[PDB]
């Protein structure tokens, strides 16, 4: 039910529809996942019964594209740890691959301790080794779902 | 761009069909103005009859 | 434009069965079909120009059937269906639904002749009209389920064709494409369909096209949805009111309570809108008493002697909903002994008897 | 499309019912995890009822 | 692949004639209920006069 409302929330920010009776979507996608995309579409239209094509046409408008990231599940919090102050501009040098070393490393001179340095990794090697029981429960307090 | 060749298309495909609804309210008047020939058709219908029983 | 072209009748036929080359013969055929799309009389050699037609040739088989049809619908001095009907036997192997990448050509031919009243009671008096059936299930019917269905409306215009074509399963294979409607011009005309369906029908049998059509399929409480949407054509707008005014006349006239009798007394009446309908139980209160009690006394008499293996379920939302609306009603099934028949067939093996039964004796005691 | 947005909405609200009506009998219910494919605009009709 | 242009007038030009030809066929075949059965109301109304003249 929630994937069915999904769908008709987005052809509602369709096209008007005044051109024909078919829908004209103007959107954003990377180059690189430009053939995954045609071949979901060539099977879009054969679930349907239908014959005819949907066809996509690359524009050369002067708008602003959004920035994206690849992003595994180890580099998301250090990602999103970076664009929490300021998301960065299309093309920029990106921080966060250096960010993934340099602030743990920073955070070390700053709290360095080998007895705390034993607890919070073994805090944290419990957080990394149950995660499977731990994503099977709802929420918890915040305490735990952003130090999740 | 590629809207602006459906715009045209889909202009040509609507324009199509007001025509075919405009004969078919000029064929309604001709429905009936045409079956007023059989004032003038069969009225000769009654004339096979009327040497008949003379 | 077009050089006053009036003569060469004979002279064009004749290049027609000599001659050798088959793309010369496939363009001057489709030469011959792009003059008599849009003009006058140019039957007699047309039909003996199917003997040299329709032999190892498809670009001429089809450009030949888009000559024939066409004359046959266009012209008066051209209305010669006798040799239509040995023609549509003729096509039959070519309207035959095995075929590839041939037969949405072929279908227009067969809608194309059957433009005229009598012209479809030729063809419908010798068809054999499965042929539309068996294309009707699952064929590849992108646009094959709208050329076929496009014949049946214009099949519905003549009300002596309405009852002759009642014999075979037409509306709840017709209801089962309406619930799909992906091109959008397949229901377009269904909607349209059957409105010339029952409207072109002078008779009081749409009452049969009321108890096989609606009310025992999922196509009644689909034209509720099909009037919320936002239609854009003006003749489906208007078929969504006036189905509704149809329809929900029909359903106003489905509960009555002489037939509600018919249903207890001659029996076997199942699980219909007489007993689903509040309006049903709404106006009758008092049916059950006016019989002398002999009504609460003839619903129950087939719940004890019959085992009735589906329609045990439909007396036993007969009694439970009446005791709802009626609370004086609970003692004559209390004299009657008809409380312990529905303790007894709770326990029944069937789930849709076991709920209703038990849905029964909830309702019997709801105050005590 | 927005008459069958709302629909999605009321069939969303009776499914928030029946969400806490599970655990009101206390009945803790199996997830079988499996992404699932959505239901074509035909079902929509079958799923109301 | 330079293709999106041709099938642009090869697949969504090839609906706007399914929106002719489809759509005012239906519009010509309203023509037995608006000129064939309406040439009965006007062709039967003059048949009893035609009775009067026998």
């Amino acid at each position: 039910v929630r994937k069915m409302k999904a769908i008709y929330h987005t052809l509602n920010l369709c096209n008007i529809d005044v051109t024909q009776k078919c829908l004209i979507a103007e959107v954003w996608c990377p180059v690189t996942d430009l053939d995954s995309i045609q071949f979901a579409l060539r099977r879009g239209t054969e679930h349907s019964g239908s014959t005819v094509p949907s066809i996509l046409n690359r524009m050369q408008t002067n708008q602003t594209p959004p920035t994206y990231n690849k992003t595994n599940k180890f580099t998301y919090g250090f990602q999103n740890i970076v664009d929490a102050y300021g998301i960065g501009t299309y093309r920029e040098i990106n921080p966060a691959p250096y960010t993934i070393i340099t602030f743990p490393f920073l955070f070390a001179v700053m709290f360095g301790d080998l007895g705390h340095g034993i607890l919070m990794t073994l805090f944290a090697v419990w957080m990394v080794l149950r995660e499977s029981r731990i994503l099977s429960q709802k929420n918890e307090n915040e305490m735990f779902s952003t130090i999740f | 761009q590629g809207i602006q060749q459906l715009l045209q298309a889909e202009k040509r495909a609507a324009e199509k069909v007001a025509d075919a609804r405009k004969r078919k309210a000029r064929r309604l008047k001709q429905a009936k103005e045409e079956a007023q020939m059989e004032v003038d058709q069969y009225r000769r219908e009654r004339e096979q009859e009327f040497q008949s029983k003379q | 434009l077009q050089t006053e072209g009036s003569q060469c009748a004979k002279t064009f036929i004749n290049l027609m069965t000599h001659i050798s080359k088959e793309q010369t013969v496939q363009y001057i055929l489709t030469l011959v079909d792009d003059t008599l799309q849009e003009n006058h009389q140019r039957n007699t050699a047309w039909s003996y120009f199917l003997p040299m037609l329709n032999r190892q040739d498809l670009f001429t088989v089809h450009m030949a059937a888009r000559i024939i049809a066409k004359l046959a619908a266009w012209g008066k001095e051209l209305m010669e269906g006798s040799d239509l009907n040995y023609y549509f036997n003729w096509i039959k192997t070519q309207l035959s639904s095995q075929s590839s990448q041939y037969v949405q050509c072929v279908a227009g031919c067969l809608q194309l002749m059957l433009r005229v009243n009598e012209y479809r009671f030729a063809w419908v008096e010798a068809d054999g009209v499965n042929c539309i059936m068996g294309v009707l299930s699952n064929k590849c019917g992108f646009q094959l389920q709208y050329q076929m269905i496009f014949s049946v409306w214009l099949l519905a215009f003549s009300p002596q064709m309405c009852e002759h074509l009642r014999r075979y399963n037409i509306i709840p294979v017709l209801s089962d494409i309406l619930q799909e409607s992906v091109k959008e011009k397949v229901t377009r005309i269904i909607l349209a369909a059957f409105r010339n369906f029952l409207e072109k029908s002078v008779e009081r049998e749409t009452r049969q096209e009321y108890a096989l059509a609606m009310i025992q399929c999922k196509v009644l409480k689909q034209l509720e949805n099909l009037e919320q949407q936002k239609y854009d054509d003006e003749d489906i707008s208007e078929d969504i009111k006036f189905l509704l005014e149809k329809l929900g006349e029909s359903v106003q006239d489905l509960s009555s309570f002489d037939e509600y009798s018919s249903e207890l007394k001659s029996g076997r009446l199942e699980w219909s809108p007489v007993h689903k309908s509040e309006k049903f139980w709404r106006e009758n209160a008092a049916r059950l008493n006016e019989k002398n009690y002999e009504l609460l006394k003839i619903l129950t008499k087939l719940l004890e002697v019959s085992d009735d293996p589906q329609v045990l379920a439909v007396a036993a939302h007969d009694v439970g909903e009446y005791v709802r609306h009626y609370p004086r009603g609970k003692r004559v099934i209390e004299q009657l002994g008809g409380k312990q028949l529905v303790m007894n067939h709770m326990h029944h093996e069937d789930q849709q008897v076991r709920y209703n039964a038990l849905l029964a004796v909830q309702k019997l005691m709801v105050h005590n | 499309f927005v008459n069958e947005v709302r629909r999605c909405e009321e069939m969303d609200r009776k499914l928030r019912f029946v969400e806490k009506e599970i655990r009101k009998a206390n009945i803790p219910i199996m997830d079988t995890g499996e992404n699932p494919e959505v239901p074509f605009p035909r079902d929509m009709i079958d799923l109301e009822a | 692949s330079d293709a999106d242009v041709q099938k642009q007038i090869k697949h969504m030009m090839a609906f706007i004639e399914q929106e002719a030809n489809e759509k005012a066929e239906e519009i010509d075949a309203k023509a037995e209920e608006e000129f064939n059965i309406e040439k009965g109301r006007l062709v039967q109304t003059q048949r009893l006069k035609i009775m009067e003249y026998y």
